[PDB]
């Protein structure tokens, strides 16, 4: 599969 | 809603509480509890609103994919009756629903109450990301118009991201590393995924002289992400 | 129960199902609902009812604990209001049923058909831990009693494994720790968990001769356990 | 705390 992103975003 | 009880501020703290206990499915009911309530979230509320959904549903679809990977060996000797495909199906149901809950929270009021960039791209991302988790686990006569609805959303969080946001923008990468693992694993555009991840980390790159040395840790994180999908794809 | 429509062969093989998936809260259900057919369990059958329950109650453990110490931390300074107590009383209620289920499972009527030493000291050595669970979030005026609960389930499963098992017996020797474990970090009795543990390891290692390779294999891990054990203890 | 058995046993 491929990396997404964290949950958490600044 | 069983939240409709508890002070918006208690619901918030323990999400929290369900956080440090890693208790996810405790987090998420909290946080949806929150949103209930009506009023718009702050910038943590809305990340403990995506760590909260984000850690139940990644427990189904990491349980989807063994499930799935059983049932397609049972079908390549011996046969062993409905049950792989049935307890498939109760996980997928479930999946659904969880993916169709964080939807109906969008959908009910917080997309059409998001009018500053930040909240709007995150919330548009998050529509994306669970129409993506749902075309995972979709084959029937819909499952065009669910990619539809999840490219539709990140385009639309990408419009906006590009015109009100900086190329180093922690949400704008993460949007953009989503919407490009949509391209590869759910459109069949690997092309398209690997282009949109290049120009993201290439613009990314030449914005960082901009930034603070805590904001350079935040943005250079997402890029890793996108350089780690480009040397799995090429 | 919700299991009663479910033939119990599709029970137990979406049990290994569930457990391939990490999926345990399920598993548990599907467990549940194989003993409620009212048939004893294998061996294997046993064991999956184990694995599933011990999970579950593994994350409420972990969960309670994370709790437990921010309460006692709250406690030495700003006042925060009932939130922590409130949510760590949730989880501890949740705790309580998954092991009052557990402990019903075995009086009704597990134990009670479990005639040879296998069966029966293994349930019995479950009837000690889901007490022995209880006793680690018990505060009242019942503490005492649960606690001579689990003691007592343990003293009769050592008494039987005693006479009817060898010293390296894989449930004999997890019953040994188990009650070890009680004793160190329920009873107040440190001394008897580390003369319990020096007994159980001395008296195994000097059967471990009579053993084929995988049984040596069995017993050997069991056995230092109760080394790590008396590592921590001494 | 303490190290207690695991859940299966042979
Ligand atoms: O993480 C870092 N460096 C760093 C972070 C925090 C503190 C100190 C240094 O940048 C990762 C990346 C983007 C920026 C230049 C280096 C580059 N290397 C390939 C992937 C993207
Ligand atoms: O695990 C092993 N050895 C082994 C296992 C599997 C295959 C090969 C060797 O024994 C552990 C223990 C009991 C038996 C003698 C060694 C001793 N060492 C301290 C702790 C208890
Ligand atoms: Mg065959
Ligand atoms: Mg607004
Ligand atoms: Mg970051
Ligand atoms: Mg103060
Ligand atoms: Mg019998
Ligand atoms: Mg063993």
């Amino acid at each position: 599969r491929s990396h997404s992103s964290p949950a958490s975003l600044q | 809603g069983a939240m409709g009880s508890m002070e918006r501020a208690s619901l918030i703290q323990k999400a929290k509480l369900a956080e440090q206990a890693e208790r996810y499915e405790d987090m998420a009911a909290f946080m949806k509890g929150a949103v209930e309530k009506g009023e718009e979230l702050s910038c943590e509320e809305r990340n403990l609103l995506s760590v909260a959904y984000k850690n139940v549903v990644g427990g189904q679809r990491a349980a989807w994919r063994v499930l799935s990977s059983i049932e397609q060996k049972s079908n390549e000797s011996e046969e062993k009756g409905p049950e792989v495909r049935e307890y498939r199906e109760k996980v997928e149901t479930e999946l659904q629903g969880v993916c169709d809950t964080v939807l109906g929270l969008l959908d009910s009021h917080l997309i059409k109450e998001a009018g500053d960039a930040e909240s709007r791209v995150f919330y548009l991302k998050m529509k994306g990301d669970y129409y993506r988790y749902l075309a995972e686990v979709a084959t029937g006569d819909d499952k065009k118009r669910i990619i539809d609805s999840a490219r539709s959303a990140y385009q639309e969080a990408m419009d906006i991201s590009k015109k009100e946001m900086p190329p180093t923008n922690p949400i704008r990468l993460g949007l953009a590393l989503n919407f490009s693992v949509f391209h590869y694993e759910i459109a069949n555009s690997p092309e398209e995924a690997i282009s949109l991840a290049k120009t993201t980390f290439d613009e990314a790159m030449a914005d960082l002289h901009t930034l603070s040395e805590d904001s350079y840790k935040d943005s250079t994180l997402i890029m890793q992400l996108l350089r780690d999908n480009l040397t799995l794809w090429t």
